[PDB]
RNA sequence: AGCUUUGCGCAGUGGCAGUAUCGUAGCCAAUGAGGUUUAUCCGAGGCGCGAUUUGCUAAUUGAAAACUUCCCAAUAGCCGUGACGACUAGUCGGCAUUGGCAAUUUUUGACAGUCUCGAGACUGG
């Protein structure tokens, strides 16, 4: 349980985006999702000890009305020097795998 | 498919042919030499055959040399750890 | 291509191992039937 | 071989049901077909 | 758990669309038959 | 056909076997063998050696799905093994 | 008030799905498409071109199949022996580790099968 999970959600929705270039978009992806529609939080994960970028970064985006619209205009969008590829988050943490195995044997 | 997917579909049995007659096209006595060393590979391309190198890659591709060695290196000190006081050792040493 | 189950191979089927028979002869199974004065039909039946 | 079926039993029971419910409401209740039975009737003399 | 991992066609000529239609589990065994088994005999009976 | 009879192994040979389950140099054999083993014990395939050898060579093994789907395998080999029928005589209430 | 018809919409059971389902922005079409049957009759789309979303899961290759690891050192019964100690060369208690622990009194198995109404009998050829 790493403790970073907790700096996005207010119940908001969050975007995978993945193939990005590890040289850059430390804050490019920022810049890019910035325009819609404000002032949010979007990381890129660059993992310790080396300074390397892991390729993934999740935007928590306030709308899921807002989401449909940023995903469907920059999937696939010239960002930094990959094309981004989009996708929903995950978080699939304790509370729910251990709903997920109880509703395995359900 | 593309024209040139289709060309490149149909370049496919060369690369297969040439993979296969690789041992006797690519030594010494065939192509005089400006043996180039294929990169993490011990294998030396004398003449510029591409459709063998890009083969010969293929098939080394991912560090395989450096592996195989590694496998035979410690697959051997396995041997020689199952073999240590009948030989008269000490111990095994992998070198740096 | 596997040893085929003989008759000296068959006590292989009673281990712990689960073995499937796949009989696949009576799958396409038809009746002929005949009236004598017209013609002659051949109904297609079911199969297992 | 009950139990996975008896499971989709509960879930097409369950679809059964949602059905139902669509049909449930919506449904002219006891007086909306009275007050459609009167516009058919009524017109507009 | 209850998938076989040996399968036994009778008719020889099933084991090879079996081989093609089971890549998904090749952890099966698709091997003939010398031996025959009369499974037109549960046709027979009336019930089956 | 054939009993483990009480008093007797060589009918249980017979059951197993009919169920398929069977310089001045030193001077001496070295017996060689080259085996191939995970950490609990099994003997490796080829595929996956090379493949402990290249995650321990290149630094980076799996990733969290893929050894998911890996060590879930191996509990289903071993709760696969380890063993409806029963269920089917009892349905068949009706 | 009940029954019911037709068209449309919704959902559900089932069936079908490359001689199937459509798009058509190009053209033609009830001011008639297309007609060998019945033609002073029938009456609906036709020709071309072009196609046939989404989620979940499995399996494979691959080093890696994308949601924020390996290795080293050490710690976690009894008979002898060495000291320390206690009590009279002997005895006892605890501690420690430099050999051993499948041959009748124990910890490397006289057990296993059978039969009769909690109790006995038979066999191991």
């Amino acid at each position: 349980e790493d403790p970073s999970l907790l700096e996005w959600d207010a119940d908001d929705f969050r975007i995978f985006c993945g193939d990005l270039g590890n040289e850059v978009n430390d804050d490019i992806l920022a810049r890019a999702f910035s325009r819609f529609p404000s002032f949010l939080k979007a990381k890129v994960i660059r993992d310790k000890r080396t300074g390397k970028t892991k390729g993934y970064g999740f935007v928590s985006f306030k709308d899921p009305s807002d989401y449909v619209r940023a995903m469907r205009e920059m999937n696939g969008k010239y960002v930094g020097s990959r094309p981004i590829k989009l996708r929903k988050s995950m978080w699939k943490d304790r509370n729910l795998d251990v709903v997920r195995k109880k509703q395995k044997e359900k | 498919l593309t024209n040139a997917q289709r060309s490149g579909l149909n370049q496919i049995p060369n690369r297969r042919f040439t993979l296969w007659w690789s041992p006797t096209i690519n030594r010494a006595n065939v192509y005089v030499g400006f043996q180039v060393q294929l990169d993490l590979t011990g294998i030396f391309m004398h003449g510029k055959i591409p459709t063998l190198k890009i083969s010969l890659i293929q098939i080394f591709r991912a560090h395989l040399w450096q592996k195989i060695h590694e496998s035979i290196v410690m697959d051997l000190c396995q041997v020689f750890d199952q073999e240590l006081d009948a030989l008269e050792i000490e111990t095994v040493q992998k070198e740096t | 291509t596997e040893p085929y189950l003989s008759s000296q191979n068959y006590g292989e089927l009673f281990s712990n191992q689960i073995i499937w028979f796949v009989d696949d002869t009576n799958v396409y199974r038809v009746t002929i039937h005949k009236t004598f004065e017209g013609n002659l039909t051949t109904k297609p039946i079911n199969g297992a | 071989p009950t139990k996975v079926e008896a499971h989709v039993r509960a879930q097409m029971a369950k679809r059964q049901k949602a059905h139902e419910e669509a049909n449930a409401a919506r449904k002219l209740t006891a007086e909306q077909r009275k007050v459609k039975k009167i516009k058919k009737l009524k017109e507009d003399i | 758990e209850e998938q076989p991992k040996q399968i036994i066609v009778t008719r020889k000529g099933m084991l090879d669309p079996l081989e093609v239609h089971l890549l998904d589990f090749p952890n099966i065994v698709i091997k003939g038959s010398e031996l025959q088994l009369p499974f037109q005999a549960c046709l027979k009976v009336e019930k089956f | 056909e054939e009993p483990i009879v009480n008093r007797g192994l060589a009918a249980a040979l017979l059951l197993c076997q009919n169920k398929g389950l069977l310089k001045e140099k030193d001077g001496y054999k070295p017996d060689v063998k080259i085996e191939y083993v995970d950490e609990t014990g099994r003997k490796l395939t080829p595929k996956e050696a090379f493949r402990q050898l290249s995650h321990r060579f290149h630094g980076k093994g799996s990733g969290k799905m893929k050894t998911e789907r890996r060590m879930k395998k191996l509990d289903e080999e071993a709760l696969l093994k380890k063993m409806l029928g029963t269920v089917a005589l009892l349905q068949e209430q009706k």
